């Protein structure tokens, strides 16, 4: 029948295969060791980010040091929605196959303290009973979801790029009430800003701290770094579906 | 931040 | 922003598959066989997991999905290992298994070897570009059906009218109709190609006194195979008469 | 061959 392809069915081929953490079994569970070891996963699931990120039609065609700022101002948005999903898929916290945060590694010092941000995510997936279709046409939008006070280089193109999977967000909807569907889902797109706040200001103070002793990869490292000045500023605007 | 600048090109 | 077939077929493009050779123990043409044998079972299960992807394909009846991989597969490997060695005069079926001149002197393996080397030397003298590389690889997939014709043999035509079209679209984006009938023409001689490989793949696969060994997912489609060409059950589609 | 069956669902 449709043998030309959805913008759907392209992202769902482009969604990159998901990464095992390496974590030993055999060592005892500890916040420190947890951490980093999520850290050196947040560096690889960067990495897989940038070839998906790439692979969304019109993202290539945005001006070199736009396709950046969009990578860096949403690295936290992306990586938290997919831990959302896969702790949803399988209340549980899931950064990979081989690390599953459970019951018991929960109690560990410090660390619920930090996941009830990203449990909630998975929470809100699960009562709103999100489709996978879905999914995949939120995240997109998550990419696209902050940008710099004064814009983008390629303003018009990025508008151009959001208005275009806005509308593939409704017929993912659809295909599965509808107006009010589309409100909850993008209600919880716009709650995202509210949940990587708190993400990202136990990520940088962590980073920052002298007496913590918590690697980071450098991948990570360099955006960071390259980060830390435009939230401590100002320079970030969020793109709200409600006002 | 070249790596990503480079993992973009 | 609207994605074409061709931005599809380049996503779903398989990575490429090292051969787990041990490079510190001498070389033969058994060892190197053997070996490629059990690359070819992994790199079939890859092109399972390809032609799902290909719009269309998963639409079909279950038992064409099957006939059609069972039909093409050696013409699947046998062009995208021409890719790699185009891309690299030598045959790259792996990163770690190149056969380089060295290799190539070895008892009965340009023997074989020179069939493969036929269709890297085509893309080379053509010039194929990417994007033609991955249309006429799909319509590979779709280059030989039961002489009885397929179930969903409606869906079919459709589907290799649209990848006829697609080649045609990659070509003007790249003389125009010559190249068409010179692209077309290469893909008509994979026939020959693969009738080739397919007898000493087969002969060899029925020779008992030969310790070559084939992963079982090869052995089955093989099995599976044998009588229809016995039987003459196969229909090849041809560009040119 | 039921292998391939599998694979291809
Ligand atoms: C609180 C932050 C946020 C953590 C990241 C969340 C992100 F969703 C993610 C998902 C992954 O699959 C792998 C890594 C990250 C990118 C992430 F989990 C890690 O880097 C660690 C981050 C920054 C964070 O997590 C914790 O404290 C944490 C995890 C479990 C309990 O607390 C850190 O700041 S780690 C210390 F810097
Ligand atoms: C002549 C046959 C055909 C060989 C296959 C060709 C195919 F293109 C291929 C490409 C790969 O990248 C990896 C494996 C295969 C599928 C293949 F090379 C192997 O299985 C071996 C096959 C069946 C074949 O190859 C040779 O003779 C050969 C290759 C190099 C030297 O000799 C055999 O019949 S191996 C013994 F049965």
């Amino acid at each position: 029948p449709q043998l030309t392809p959805t913008l759907v069915s392209l992202l769902e081929v482009i969604e990159p295969e998901v990464l095992y953490a390496g974590y030993d079994s055999s060592v005892p569970d500890s916040t420190w060791r947890i951490m980093t070891t999520l850290n050196m996963l947040g560096g690889r699931q960067v990495i897989a980010a940038v070839k998906w990120a790439k692979a969304i039609p019109g993202f290539r065609n945005l001006h070199l040091d736009d396709q950046m700022t969009l990578l860096q101002y949403s690295w936290m948005y992306l990586m938290a929605f997919a831990l959302g999903w896969r702790s949803y898929r399988q209340n549980l916290l899931c950064f990979a196959p081989d690390l599953i945060i459970n019951e018991q590694r929960m109690t560990l010092p410090g660390m619920y303290d930090q996941c009830k941000h990203m449990l909630y995510v998975s929470s809100e997936l699960h009562r709103l009973q999100v489709s996978y279709e879905e999914y995949l046409c939120m995240k997109t939008l998550l990419l696209l979801s902050s940008v710099p006070k004064d814009g983008l280089k390629s303003q018009e193109l990025f508008d151009e790029i959001r208005m275009t999977y806005i509308k593939e967000l409704g017929k993912a909807i659809v295909k599965r009430q509808n107006w009010q569907r589309f409100y909850q889902l993008t209600k919880l797109l716009d709650s995202m800003h509210e949940v990587v706040e708190n993400l990202l200001n136990y990520c940088f103070q962590t980073f920052l701290d002298k007496t913590m002793s918590i690697e980071f990869p450098e991948m990570l490292a360099e955006i960071i770094t390259n980060q830390i000045p435009k939230y401590s500023n100002g320079n970030i605007k969020k793109l709200l579906f409600h006002q | 931040n070249a790596l990503l600048r480079y993992l973009l090109d």
